[PDB]
């Protein structure tokens, strides 16, 4: 299935990403 | 074959057998090497790494297996399998030597706060999750 | 080569004709003219190899794989430099190669050390140390001339007090060391490795590997005492009783 | 999550995680 | 000196390696040392020259310098500098490539 094909990195830009995380 | 005083059967009257030193002791004690696989890197150094799936290995016994899964959860792969990797020396039957020390190590020394504040922040949430 | 064609053409070569090269040499200046005118010991002094030499050597069949590693062989095949004037004393063994040198084969050496000594047995070869006598030892390395000087083959000497604890050690392999340990010990050092160690005795050629000399016998071939008869090509063995009792004392 | 990507969206969950002697004489400290 | 055994695998666990075989046709051929070995020899002059020198060189010396100057030039970034001893049949060359000029000669087979 060509969906599959997933990207190798994300490209999260939320400011609050990293800090809602932790 | 010439002997005298100094022949090795004379020198060690209790070890007069021919194969006293051309001997080998009946195994004794340990590390299976069997299991252990080893993949060499040359990275000049030759990067050794030493893994192994830990939980399903039955050689080590079922509590040290989880308390050394818990104290080094990191270094388990994705695949389960428990990676160790030194590399200190040029050497590198002294590198895999590092590797096989640091696992007697971990085989001797082997033998929550999180989930309340998700609670408290679910909890914050719900009373968050207010506009109606 | 072009240059041969130039030769035969050019006529033939006198005596005459032999010129300096360029720059040969240089000027000088003479007075002739104003020109010129108006105005530890006790340390042995141990000679090492490296693996990756031994590994060259065996590489490139110098030695003889079949025969036993023998110090006065590598002086045949010009191994190593050894002068008496120097007063060398003792050889040692090179960590260099350790992952490069994967051979198995029979060696003695005065001195080894314990990280090659395990790689090497891994590989499947044996390693012992012997103690020649720095006076001993040059005429090995030069049997001939003590042959023409007609002197008989003296009974090998034995370490000095303060090297005793090596040569007995059993870690350190020497012939001194107590046979009954050597099974066990090397068993400690395959298990330091953890390599399988390969028994020796499964090898076919096991007794010629594991042949030693006596400690007071300098060579291998040659018993102590023994005499050469260098000109018939032939071996004498002396028959005389008090001989025999020399040789005890 | 596994859900829309699988039933309808039909394809593999992404997942991602942000990262943070006279020879060997010379090569070792004893020379 | 005996001549290097036979061996069933090519490099030699060490690394050495006999000639490759069929030899070049080049118009120049590079004959091994007594030993057998590649004939290059690290060598320095002066206390701050750095020098390797070939000498086994054989047939037309200036076919050898274009393909060295020209295989040296890229790496080196420029032209080498280069002195030729046409009587003794050697090469001079300025600095330490002997590495990179090794493996280019098993390259050409030699």
């Amino acid at each position: 299935k060509e969906n599959e094909a997933v990207a190798p990195e994300f490209t999260n830009r939320n400011p609050r990403n990293l800090e809602l995380l932790g | 074959t010439f002997q005298s005083i100094y022949s090795l059967d004379k020198l060690y009257p209790e070890s007069k057998g021919a194969d006293t030193a051309w001997k080998v002791p009946e195994h004794a004690k340990y590390i299976p090497l069997d299991r252990l696989s080893i993949s060499y890197c040359r990275s000049v150094n030759s990067k050794a790494e030493v893994r192994f799936h830990l939980a399903s290995a039955d050689w080590i016994e079922e509590p040290v297996r989880q308390k050394i899964a818990l104290t080094h959860k990191n270094k388990i792969n994705k695949a389960g399998e428990l990676v160790l990797t030194s590399e200190s020396s040029r050497y590198q039957f002294r590198n895999l030597a590092e590797c096989l020390q640091k696992i007697r190590d971990m085989i001797a020394e082997a033998s929550d706060a999180r989930l309340q504040r998700l609670r408290i922040e679910k909890m914050n949430r719900e009373r968050l999750r207010q506009k109606r | 080569g072009t240059s041969l064609d130039l030769l035969r053409s050019l006529p033939r070569v006198s005596l005459a004709n032999l010129k300096p090269s360029p720059n040969s040499r240089k000027r000088e200046r003479r007075p002739r003219d104003r020109r010129r005118g108006r105005k530890h010991s006790f340390r042995h002094q141990y000679q090492p190899l490296s693996l990756r030499r031994l590994q060259y050597l065996i590489d490139l069949g110098r030695v003889d794989p079949t025969q036993p590693i023998d110090l006065t062989q590598l002086v045949n095949g010009r191994g190593v430099t050894i002068q008496p004037l120097k007063r060398d004393y003792g050889v040692q063994l090179v960590e260099e190669g350790a992952d490069t040198f994967q051979a198995k084969i029979n060696i003695e050496v005065q001195l080894a050390s314990e990280l090659a000594i395990a790689a090497i047995e891994k590989n499947g070869g044996v390693v012992t140390t012997a103690f020649y006598d720095p006076r001993s030892l040059e005429i090995l390395c030069k049997p001939i001339p003590f042959f023409l000087r007609g002197q008989p083959i003296p009974k090998r000497m034995l370490p000095p007090e303060s090297l005793v604890p090596y040569y007995t050690d059993a870690k350190n392999r020497g012939y001194l060391a107590d046979p009954a340990k050597f099974p066990e010990a090397r068993l400690e050092l395959a298990m330091k490795f953890g390599y399988v160690l390969p028994d020796i005795t499964k090898d076919e050629l096991f007794r010629m590997l594991s042949a030693r000399k006596d400690p007071r016998q300098i060579f291998f071939g040659l018993a102590p005492g023994w005499v050469v008869n260098m000109a018939d090509k032939k071996i004498l063995k002396p028959t005389d009783e008090n001989l025999l009792k020399y040789y005890s004392s | 999550v596994t859900h829309t990507f699988h039933q309808l969206l039909d394809m593999r969950e992404p997942v991602f995680e942000f990262v943070r002697l006279r020879y060997l004489d010379r090569y070792r400290d004893s020379h | 000196i005996p001549e290097p055994p036979k061996h069933k695998h090519y490099p030699t666990p060490s690394g050495w390696q006999p000639p490759r075989d069929p030899l070049p046709s080049l118009p120049y051929f590079v004959r091994r040392s007594r030993m057998h070995n590649i004939p290059v020899y690290k060598e320095i002059t002066h206390g701050n020259r750095q020098m390797t020198l070939i000498r086994k060189v054989e047939g037309d010396i200036w076919a050898l310098q274009k393909d060295v100057e020209e295989f040296l030039s890229p790496l080196l970034g420029k032209t080498p500098i280069t002195q030729v001893n046409e009587v003794t049949g050697t090469l001079r060359i300025k600095g330490y490539f002997d590495e990179q000029l090794k493996a280019w000669l098993l390259e050409k087979g030699f």
